[PDB]
RNA sequence: AACGUGUCGCGAUGGAUGACUUGGCUUCCUAUUUCGUUGAAGAACGCAGCAAAGUGCGAUAAGUGGUAUCAAUUGCAGAAUCAUUGCCCAAUCUUUGAACGCAAACGGCGCAUGGGAGAAGCUCGAGCCAUCCCCGUGCAUGCCACAUUUCUCAGUGUCG
RNA sequence: AUUUCGUGCCAACGGCACUCGUACACGAGUUGUUCGGUCACUGAGCACAACGUUACACCGUUUUGUUAGGAAAG
RNA sequence: AACCCUUCAUGUGAGUAUUGAGCCAAAGAAGGUGUCAGCCCAUUACAGCCACGGAGCCUACGCGCCUCCUCAAGAGAGUAGCACUGUUUGGGAAUGCAGUGUCAAGCCGGCAGGUAUUUGUCUGCCAAGGUUAAAUAUAGAGUAGGAAGACCGAUAGCGAACAAGUAGCGUGAGCGAAAGUUUGAAAAGUACUUUGGAAAGAGAGUGACAUAGAACCUGAAA
RNA sequence: AGACCUGAGUGUGGCAGGACCACCCGCUAAACUUAAGCAUAUUACUCAGCGGAGGAAAAGAAAACAACCGUGAUUCUCUCAGUCAGCGGCGAGCGAAGAGGGAUUCAACUCGUUGCCGAAUCGGGUCUUAUAUGACCUCGAACUGUGGCA
């Protein structure tokens, strides 16, 4: 039930980036999916590294 | 994990700070779910969960405590929100009060006291 | 050409999902149901078919509040 | 076709998690009476159709 | 005087007054083993009669 | 009270009897000796007790208790087991009444209970 | 008083070449055409059910 | 000769019979005995470490709280009075439904009021934050009483 | 309504066959300021409100410029 | 221990069974436990003992204090009645009711008194406003408990002893099953060798029994 | 300009709808069937349809029976009684009441009207530990009559 604009402020609190875009979906079996793109001066790969993947 | 003994004596920005930091050891333990775990890591998680229903119990409790303070006096008693009176079923809610339903004329009362019930036995 | 042509002739549909009951039965084109007559206030019960009334009729379902306020008269309604 | 309301969609999702097998783990518990998911469907054979 | 007797695995206890005719002849089969205290025995010249006594 | 004149409800109520109710049900005679010193005729049964079983394949046997499987209305006893195919070794299942106590693990809740069912 | 007659079955008539007993209704259950409401039939009324007066 | 027939021993196919029964049916009795706008009954969607159905529950989601008892639960994990178990006072209670802001094969669209976030801009990292976005509450029709410090009106109705 | 994709698999099924498969198993896949719909139009038509009728609304009227004996504009 | 003889073997689950001694009973009561149990377990009682209890109900109409309170007329009007029509009743020259028309009395009043009319007595009541426990129903309802049965015993008894108003069928209103997981006391649910791609076969092993091997007690007929 | 009457808009506090429906109360209302045919009759003032409650409902305190040496609200039970009461193509069929023995029962009350009074009544606000059957105030309702005594 989240939109956009929500999900874009939810990531920057809890993990301090800023984007540039989101793009989201919903799948077959009920769940929503969302693409988001970190801006030019965040590394997603040193984001994702804190984050433990 | 906590005791609700301890949660009791805090304060609400004491409890909401508390809240904060156990949502986001909760986050932590999904992402790892996605991953390999471990029995012992995917363990601790109804613990978290368990401690977070605990804080939301005292918040709730001491909200509807400071609300039945507030409007406890004879002024308001119609600003009160509804799901703070008492609840019964909604035919007792309408039914008649004590004092409403023994109500007697005057007539009734001078008759009721000159003919009084006795008991006499009788041989 | 009124039996196996024919059946390759429907197209449509008369009913789909009704919203208080389920069951497949809002006329689409009537926008009614025929199993609980949604948007009337008042559903259907009629005393030819009880065992279509039974299938329908409280306890068949949760109870979700009445659970709750029977185990509340039983105790005479013990408060605090 | 490409056009389905988002209520039909959520049924569809549903049913497609119940198509699944009985754990195996649920066959070894004391007093299981259990062997195999009798409500399995195909697209084939049962239409449910919504 | 019920409490001793009761508890006896086959034994029965009966009252004068108001005597069961199916604890008298059980299956229909009439002669019974009945032991009589002395208070009952002499009790039955009352409740049932003589022959020219009502 | 489980015991009835009907048969029927007597043997629904024992059988979908709750956790509770299944401890007491649950119960094994005491030892002459435990008996002459607690003057108690029999005690429900618990973990880290010593039991000797006195009816079954296994007579005479001694050991600790180990579980309490109300599940399967049995207790499992050390150095009471079998082999399985492979060598592995695991335990069987006894009922609480073919056994006798010999030890009993005290607390102060146990103690209680002795102190209430003190026949003298 | 309604065991054995809570079924909507009826005779198939003559000249389907089976014998002229009810049958019950509907499709898919196995149950479909089988013989109902008689005291020899499989699920049907007793002859002189008991009463309690 | 082969095929075919018949009797006996053994073996298949099939699921009768007997013995079992936490189920049904029938009769009788006892209560601090009878739902809902303080949102029912029904209907949908979700919740477990591994969890399809069923059961319990509702984003506090196989449960929070109180109380009595005490060592279990168990398929494998895993934790070690506090769990489990029984009962019950305090709570939570998604989307709907009489369904009631307007609609509806739309997870759609408002008005009033109070909050929240804010990567533009402004002022001195901080404070104000426009457009956009999120959340709480109120807003159906009819009928009854009141305007208690006694609201605003209309009639070539009757007077003045 | 997952039949799509990859990997595996041949018990049952594809009236013969299978090493193949729209079969079985385990995991994956559907990205919009501008595309279609709602936002935001009227049509053949429908029927909430109001009124009337009916023992009983679960009945009738409701676009020929248009509701209602009709004070419906905030 | 299977056509007969010889050698060599292998075979009896769990004592609630039998026998002999006791003991309890204000308790002999019917459930569980590897076979038929008063004394293995749980139950079986007050001829009782503890904690909790916010509303309600009962008790010198329970018991104190303050406050309050107390000790000539008339009688139901579009009503009753009457006519016609319809329905209803055992009610028959009309039992009750409904519609329309007509429409009272109270200065010797009105209604009833089971055959119509007019007249006079006698008897009993006083319509057209309202409230009210108990003894009664529960003929397909509920919420919690209890008690049972000369009943059925898995094609029977509820459709349903089982994930049953479920699977499945129909555009829909609706229709609606089959199926005891009853192996064994206990999974001890067949390690390992060998042939086979696998499924399986031949041996070995567990178990009192494997012709008790997993939809596994018994296992009939065609 | 100001009253009264009639009628609107808004605000404050409330209530109705839906479910259950075995039993109970009010309406509406068949045919199969029997009559060896069938139309009055019967099935039946039943089934189906609509509305409304409770823990029970409804009834209930004489404009009642009787004709006696008189009973005394209602409900229910045995009986009266399948009736030498009665209705009916007088066919098929149908069909009660009073009395008598019981269950229950300290069971009974009061609006209007008549006579004597005439806001002594109600709502709201404040005070008394109190939305008191108390007190005070009230150009609020009520004299087109609320209350109290016989
Ligand atoms: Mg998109
Ligand atoms: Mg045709
Ligand atoms: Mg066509
Ligand atoms: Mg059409
Ligand atoms: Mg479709
Ligand atoms: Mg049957
Ligand atoms: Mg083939
Ligand atoms: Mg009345
Ligand atoms: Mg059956
Ligand atoms: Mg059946
Ligand atoms: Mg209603
Ligand atoms: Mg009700
Ligand atoms: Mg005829
Ligand atoms: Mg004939
Ligand atoms: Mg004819
Ligand atoms: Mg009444
Ligand atoms: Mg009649
Ligand atoms: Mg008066
Ligand atoms: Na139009
Ligand atoms: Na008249
Ligand atoms: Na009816």
């Amino acid at each position: 039930r989240a939109n956009k604009t929500e999900i874009k402020k939810a990531i920057r609190k809890l993990y301090q980036v800023k984007t540039v875009k989101v793009n989201t979906l919903i799948r077959p079996d009920g769940l929503k999916k969302a693409y988001i793109r970190l801006s030019a001066s965040y590394d997603a790969l040193d984001t994702a590294n804190k984050m433990g993947l | 994990i906590v005791k609700i003994r301890d949660l009791k004596e805090k304060g609400k920005d004491d409890l909401l700070k508390q809240l904060s930091e156990f949502k986001k050891e909760l986050s932590q333990l999904r992402v790892s779910q996605q991953m390999n775990v471990g029995a012992a890591r995917l363990g601790r998680i109804r613990t978290i969960r368990k401690g977070i229903a605990r804080i939301m119990t005292v918040l709730n409790k001491n909200e509807r405590e400071n609300l039945r303070k507030f409007y406890s006096d004879k002024k308001l008693r119609s600003a009160k929100p509804k799901t703070l009176r008492a609840k019964l079923t909604h035919r007792r809610r309408l039914a008649l009060k004590a004092n409403e339903k023994n109500r007697k004329t005057r007539r009734q009362l001078r008759m009721a006291h000159k003919f009084p019930r006795r008991i006499y036995a009788v041989k | 050409t009124k039996g196996t042509t024919s059946m390759g002739q429907r197209h449509g549909r008369t009913h789909i999902l009704c919203r208080r009951c389920g069951r497949n039965a809002y006329h689409v084109q009537w926008e009614r149901c025929a199993a609980c007559a949604y948007p009337r206030a008042q559903r259907r019960r009629y005393n030819w078919s009880v065992k279509a009334i039974k299938r329908r009729r409280t306890g068949t379902g949760r109870c979700r509040y009445l659970k709750v306020v029977h185990r509340r008269i039983r105790n005479h309604f013990k408060t605090d | 076709g490409r056009f389905k309301p988002l209520a039909i969609k959520k049924k569809y999702a549903k049913k497609l998690k119940q198509n699944r097998p009985v754990p195996y783990w649920i066959r070894l518990r004391t007093g299981n009476r259990i062997k195999w998911n009798e409500k399995r469907r195909h697209w084939r054979r049962t239409k449910l159709h919504y | 005087g019920t409490r001793a007797f009761r508890n006896i695995f086959g034994l029965d206890l009966a009252n004068v007054n108001s005597l069961n005719l199916l604890h008298l002849a059980p299956g229909g089969h009439v002669g019974r083993f009945i032991i009589w205290t002395k208070s009952a025995f002499e009790k039955l010249d009352k409740i049932f009669g003589t022959f020219t006594e009502p | 009270g489980i015991k009835c004149r009907n048969r029927r409800k007597a043997r629904r109520a024992h059988f979908q009897a709750p956790s509770h109710v299944r401890r007491i049900l649950m119960s094994a005679p005491l030892s002459k000796e435990l008996r002459a010193k607690y003057n108690v005729r029999s005690m429900p049964v618990r973990k880290d007790d010593e039991v000797r079983v006195k009816r079954g394949k296994f007579k005479g046997r001694e050991g600790r208790v180990t579980a309490c499987y109300r599940l399967k209305w049995v207790i499992h006893i050390d150095k009471v087991s079998c082999e399985k195919a492979n060598g592995t070794t695991v335990p069987v299942g006894v009922h609480t009444s073919n056994v006798e106590i010999t030890k009993l693990k005290l607390n102060t809740r146990r103690k209680a209970i002795l102190e209430r069912k003190d026949r003298s | 008083r309604l065991s054995g007659m809570k079924h909507s079955a009826e005779s198939w008539g003559t000249g389907r070449a089976v014998a002229r007993i009810p049958r019950i209704h509907g499709g898919g259950t196995s149950m479909s055409g089988a013989g109902a409401f008689g005291n020899m039939c499989r699920g049907g009324r007793m002859f002189a059910p008991t009463k309690i007066f």
